[PDB]
């Protein structure tokens, strides 16, 4: 049920809680750094993802209005192409982040790359390779599309 | 003064005596390894399914993707849901959530692959506009 | 003002949660004894974790050697006034004391055969001094100390003892020249607690706080030897201080002997590396009261380094990168830190600082607490026993030889726990509490607690630093002496005028502090008194106005027919400080020095002579 | 002059219900030391004597000061003052902790747990003490490097925020690298039921690999790759054999 140490620690807290200490001061002022914001973003997208799955997959099903006719019930709106590739971006973005630091998280796990500079390159080698393919996938569609519809010779 | 009353020990931990009677064998290792195996298997997936599509790819695409939500979450849950927190029936509450949760991504998926227009397909169908 | 006052009963009770601390606290548990261990701060933060340069033994890890020449620079290393049996029990457990902590679980730096690590230090030898320089300080590279403390620590986890941490020692609690206890402050919420017990062990460690620049941390206040004082013992050897040759310019934190034996030097403004004149033959490994001196001396004569002049260089970038990083790590990274130097490329600034405190509370070889009178030998406070730095077996005499220390601390440890089986014998029980015993303990911290005076607290402990610094420091003379002993006892007078603001119990750092400042009175001003009356110089203690060292004899001629002076008329004696904590008066006295072995069929008595390096 | 300003964390529990405040201090720079606990032991020594927090060993060698300085956990003692005296250098206890008093966090769950992984070398067959030095090739003993030196001063438990939300079941960072200190030793034959002990979903695995008990260290060791190796025993990498005692040991 509980290693004894977990018996003995949930007993302190208790008496912690007796003694009425105030609990010091953690997040509001713990400096802002590449670290714990990372492995924040990680769970952030991890969740909205997973969020966006549960009341997309569930929503469209016990819903009248099917998910073909969303795809309308928005394009005929006056929907600026400019605006059109932020959305579709800010899509990408939180799959192709949350995969790459993945793969830098099972790193971490087994012991590989755990030096502050392996710490802090993952994070800006993860970042901005997410942003490369999370941009051309979003950008790269849209030569098929805006080439065809000018183009030369 | 002359006026004491007598004093128990400082409440301490026993590394030895309170550490021979429990021993309870139950390993999260075994199964830790694989909650990693399985979300790296589920790399070449994501690639893949930017190419290959329909109903087959829909399927373990939405099965997988489940099951590693449904440790994503447990994993979280089990982290802030913390009973020093929320009194031990509250705790237990949320607990269950995690798999009610589980249990409607998948039906809310299955449904919406085989009822709407597939997984796959519904990226496809957003990308173009 | 109104207080909470709690008892428990155990079969010992110890203050001091240090190398000596818990190496008694091991045996004592592990024995089946009700312990409880006071210690004013997490046992860790202790000092013996600030220790480097290693721990002696005659291991025979890099050299054969025998504990026997262990033994020889141990007495010689003392300049004789050190206990010869004393010193024995030290020397000849050494290798077993040793060995037991690496069975322990110190990681201890290793040979290439698989064995324990050794290197050489200040003033050790092969073949009682004939041999070249020995090889017998075993380390964990650079961090032995913290290593042992940790070790220690952990393995007396599992010898059943009671650890009350962050209790503050008020006194020993007495009873017609027996201690049955002890009283102390609770930190944490501010109760005030008695523990009868059957023996009680100090090993507070030293006071190296009652000087202005020293390598000894900010609990180095000498705490205990202020109970033993209380308590009406005598302190031995007080005026014994010893000064670390190379402790850092600015701060004075220790950098170990350790580079030294590794091959490193020290070096003035010419570039010399001087100590080859001050001392031929063992040179930059001499004694530490050798060289101490010798730097004062080169900083006074003029060759002193650097803007002032005023330190000298231990310069270690001669030395291989590779060694001396897998050899000195924390050395070589708290002068990037403090003296912001780095070792591989420029020397470290370094002056000598107040160390460790042979001086302290006086035993026999069973580490008993005594007091000695004249008439009827030294006869034995019951069930009060020491070790340590705080303690005076004299093992060190005038001068604590390198590394001699945390042996000294683990062996006599070890002592106090196997003496203390084979004398308490449990018919014995645990002793009843005198009417309201240490009532006035208790009373001496209302008064500290809301005092009132004129005089900060923070205030008086910077003068009366100071004026140790000037009056009491490696080169001293008898009126520069006798000018500081009544400056001194001014002070000790302006205990009355003392002011604290803290008000509360709750973790009273101001009014636990203040009683530290009370303690370390009472070891300097003893200290001063101690060293005003020396007329010899000797170990760590050297007059300008008697340079010579007062023995029986005069060891430079014969012997044949000369005779012999009287016990006083020399000062071949312990020092036997007896103060009046009311009004500070210190009465003298002296003790002879023990000179007969354990048994002198294993090793014979080692006869005095003159000491050079 | 140079006025350095300090903001510290303060609290007496002693003031019948009193709450947490913040209370700035103003530091001639000059007329002081150099580093953060010469600061706190003058503005103590100067201005306000009821200023509280742990020291000893002046070095940084301790543990003692360790408190959380200008938003990341370190030991008062080895960190400089910053002598931009526009800035203002912001002083709080251990994140997380109960605050006994000031800047006095309590600490004791932290030394059970420690206590908890048993941090005594344990033989598989009982030896006799004094007798002998165990055989370990100094390779092996080198395996102990960044493990041993660990001053048990709690920046690093305190500032992963599972050890936050969790601290009465994960272990932390520092007791965790500890525990597996006594695994790796080549002379430890419990390696065994040392990792049998954390075997379960939050003493061991509640790390979620954040990161800021590496970064954080005063003392540059690296706990984080500790806890990751611990993994891996707890699964699908075994523990290397002590290399056999050669003859003359
Ligand atoms: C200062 C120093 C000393 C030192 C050294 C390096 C430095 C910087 N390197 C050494 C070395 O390399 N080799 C060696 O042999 N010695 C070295 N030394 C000297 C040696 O470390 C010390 O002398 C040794 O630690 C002595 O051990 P001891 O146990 O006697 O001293 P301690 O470790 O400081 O013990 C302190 C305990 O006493 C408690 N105490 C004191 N007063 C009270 C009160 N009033 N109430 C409760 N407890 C008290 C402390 O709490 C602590 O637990
Ligand atoms: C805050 C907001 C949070 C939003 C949450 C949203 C939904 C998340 C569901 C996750 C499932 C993702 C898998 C789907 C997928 O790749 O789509 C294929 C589609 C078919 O393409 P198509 O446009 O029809 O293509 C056909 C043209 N022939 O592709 C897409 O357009 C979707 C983009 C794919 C993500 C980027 C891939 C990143 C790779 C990581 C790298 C690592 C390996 C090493
Ligand atoms: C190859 C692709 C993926 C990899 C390699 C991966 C990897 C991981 C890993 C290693 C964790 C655990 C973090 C920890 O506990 O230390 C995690 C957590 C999580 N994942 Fe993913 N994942 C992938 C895809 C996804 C996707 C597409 C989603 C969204 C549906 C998702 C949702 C979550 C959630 C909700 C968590 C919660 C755990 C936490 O935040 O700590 N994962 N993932
Ligand atoms: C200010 C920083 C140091 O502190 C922040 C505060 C808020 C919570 C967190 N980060 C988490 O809470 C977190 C994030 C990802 C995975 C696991 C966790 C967990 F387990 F809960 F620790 C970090
Ligand atoms: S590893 Fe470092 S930060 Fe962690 S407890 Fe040890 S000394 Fe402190
Ligand atoms: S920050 Fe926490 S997540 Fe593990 S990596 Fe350090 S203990
Ligand atoms: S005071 Fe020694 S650790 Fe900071």
């Amino acid at each position: 049920e509980k290693t004894p140490i977990q018996v003995w620690g949930w007993d302190y807290l208790m008496r912690q809680r007796a003694l009425k200490r105030p609990i010091a001061p953690h997040l509001t002022i713990y400096k802002p750094q590449m670290t714990w914001m990372v492995s924040g973003l990680h769970r952030v997208t991890g969740c909205a993802m997973a969020g966006t799955l549960l009341i997309g997959g569930v929503g469209f099903s016990v819903l009248p209005l099917d998910f073909t006719t969303f795809v309308e019930f928005i394009r005929g709106l006056g929907i600026p192409w400019v605006i059109l590739d932020t959305f579709k971006f800010i899509i990408a973005f939180p799959i192709a982040f949350h995969t790459l630091n993945g793969i830098r998280f099972i790193g971490f796990d087994m012991a590989k790359g755990t030096d502050i500079p392996s710490i802090y390159r993952g994070a800006y080698l993860v970042l901005g390779l997410a942003a490369l393919i999370s941009l051309a996938v979003v950008v790269y569609p849209r030569w098929e599309r805006h080439k065809k519809a000018t183009l030369p010779t | 003064t002359s006026a004491a009353v007598t004093g128990a020990a400082p409440p301490q931990f026993d590394p030895i005596a309170a550490e021979k009677g429990f021993k309870p064998l139950h390993s999260h290792g075994t199964l830790f390894k694989i909650e990693r195996y399985f979300a790296a298997a589920m790399v070449p997936l994501i690639p893949a399914a930017y190419f290959i599509h329909g109903r087959e790819m829909d399927l373990c695409l939405a099965l997988a993707l489940t099951l590693h939500v449904h440790w994503g979450v447990w994993g979280v849950v089990n982290d802030y849901g913390r009973p020093f927190v929320l009194g031990d029936t509250l705790a237990a509450a949320v607990r269950v959530g995690a798999y009610i949760f589980t249990a409607c991504l998948l039906a809310g998926l299955l449904y919406f692959n085989e009822h709407d227009v597939g997984l796959t397909r519904a990226f496809e169908m957003v990308w173009e506009l | 003002a109104q207080y909470k006052v709690i008892d428990h009963a155990y079969d010992v009770v110890i203050i001091g949660a240090g190398g000596a601390g818990l190496r008694a606290a091991m045996g004592l548990g592990e024995a089946g004894f009700k312990t409880a261990v006071v210690t004013k701060m997490f046992p860790t933060r202790s000092h013996t974790t600030a220790a480097q340069g290693g721990i002696n033994a005659a291991l025979g890890s890099m050299n054969p050697d025998d504990w026997k020449w262990h033994f020889y620079d141990t007495a010689k290393g003392s300049d004789w006034l050190g206990d010869q049996n004393a010193m024995h029990y030290l020397t000849r457990n050494a290798v077993e004391a040793v060995t037991e902590l690496e069975n322990f679980g110190m990681p201890f730096s290793r040979t290439p055969e698989g064995k324990i690590y050794q290197r050489s230090f200040g003033g050790q030898s092969n073949n009682y001094g004939k041999g070249g320089v020995a090889k017998r300080t075993c380390c964990v590279a650079d961090r032995t100390g913290h290593s042992m403390l940790h070790t220690l620590y952990g393995n007396s986890l599992r010898c059943h003892c009671t650890f009350f941490i962050e209790y503050f020692a008020l006194d020993l609690l007495m009873d017609k020249g027996r201690c049955v206890g002890v009283i102390a402050l609770c930190l944490e919420d501010g109760t005030i607690h008695r523990f009868r017990s059957k023996r009680t062990i100090v090993a507070t460690g030293g006071y190296g706080r009652a000087y202005f620049s020293c390598t000894t941390a900010h609990m180095n206040t000498g705490d205990g030897t202020a109970l033993a004082t209380r308590a009406g013992i005598a302190l031995e050897d007080l005026e014994f201080i010893q000064f670390h040759p190379t402790g850092i310019y600015g701060v004075g934190c220790l950098i170990t002997e350790g580079s030294r034996g590794e091959g490193g030097f020290l070096v003035n403004s010419e570039g010399e590396r001087f100590m080859e004149r001050y001392a031929p033959k063992a040179k930059d490994l001499a004694s530490r009261d050798v060289v101490s001196r010798a730097e004062t001396i080169e900083i006074m004569e003029g060759r002193g380094v650097g803007p002032e002049k005023d330190h000298i260089y231990l310069q270690l970038h001669h030395l291989p990168a590779e060694q001396l990083h897998q050899r000195l790590p924390g050395i070589s990274e708290t002068a990037k830190i403090f003296a912001g130097v780095d070792v591989t490329k420029e020397p470290i600034p370094v002056i000598p600082t107040v160390h460790y405190n042979m001086g302290g509370i006086p035993t026999n070889y069973k580490a008993q607490v005594i007091k000695y009178t004249k008439e009827g030998g030294d006869k034995i406070v019951p069930g009060l026993y020491a070790c340590g730095e705080c303690a005076c077996h004299s093992v060190h005499g005038a001068n604590r030889l390198g590394a001699n220390s945390l042996l000294d601390a683990v062996v006599f440890g070890r002592a106090c726990s196997i003496n203390i089986k084979e004398e308490l014998k449990p018919d014995e029980k645990i002793p009843e509490l005198p009417e309201g015993a240490g009532e006035e303990s208790i009373a001496n911290l209302d008064a500290v607690r809301y005092a009132n005076g004129d005089v900060p607290t923070a205030e008086l402990r910077l003068t009366m630093q100071k004026t140790m610094q000037k009056h009491a420091g490696v080169f001293r003379r008898g009126d520069i002496l006798a000018e500081g002993v009544k400056k001194m006892m001014d002070l000790s007078k302006e205990l009355k005028r003392l002011k604290t603001t803290d008000r509360s119990l709750i973790w009273n750092s101001d009014l636990t502090e203040s009683l530290e400042l009370q303690n370390l009175m009472l070891n300097a001003t003893q200290t001063i008194v101690a060293a005003e009356n020396r007329k010899e110089s000797r170990g760590a203690h050297a007059r300008d106005d008697f340079p010579k060292r007062e023995d029986e004899y005069d060891y430079s001629k014969p012997i044949e027919g000369q005779t012999k002076r009287p016990f006083e008329k020399h000062w071949r004696k312990h020092t036997l400080t007896k103060q009046d904590p009311r009004t500070g008066h210190i009465t003298l006295d002296y003790r002879p020095v023990i000179d007969k072995t354990l048994d002198p069929a294993e090793v014979d008595w080692i006869p005095p002579i003159i000491r050079s390096y | 002059k140079r006025i350095k300003t300090f903001e510290i964390y303060r609290f007496n529990p002693e003031e019948p219900g009193a709450k947490p405040k913040l209370q700035k201090f103003d530091v001639d720079l000059d007329k002081c030391g150099t580093m953060v606990l010469d600061a706190l032991i003058k503005i103590k020594n100067e201005v306000d004597p009821t200023l509280t927090f742990r020291r000893s060993c002046r070095e940084g060698i301790c543990g003692s000061c360790a408190m959380n300085i200008a938003g990341e956990n370190t030991l008062a003692c080895i960190c400089n003052i910053d002598q931009n005296t526009s800035k203002t250098t912001k002083i709080y206890p251990l994140p997380h902790m109960f605050v006994i008093k000031d800047l006095v966090p309590d600490m004791n769950l932290f030394y059970a747990q420690y206590a908890s992984i048993q941090p005594w070398l344990q033989k598989k067959t009982k030896i006799n003490l004094g007798e002998k030095q165990q055989y370990q090739s100094i390779k092996e003993q080198e395996k102990l490097d960044g493990l041993y030196e660990c001053i048990l001063c709690a920046c690093c438990s305190a500032s992963c925020p599972s050890y936050w939300w969790n601290a009465d079941k994960y272990l932390g960072p520092a007791v965790l690298m500890q525990a597996y200190r006594w695994i790796i030793d080549s002379r430890d034959d419990s390696a065994a039921e040392r990792l049998a002990r954390m075997q379960d979903g939050f003493s061991a695995f509640k790390c979620h690999t954040i990161m800021n008990c590496t970064k954080t260290c005063p003392k540059h060791l690296n706990p984080a790759r500790a806890i990751g190796e611990i993994k891996m025993l707890l699964t699908k990498m075994k523990t290397k054999p002590a290399p056999l005692p050669t003859p003359a040991n």
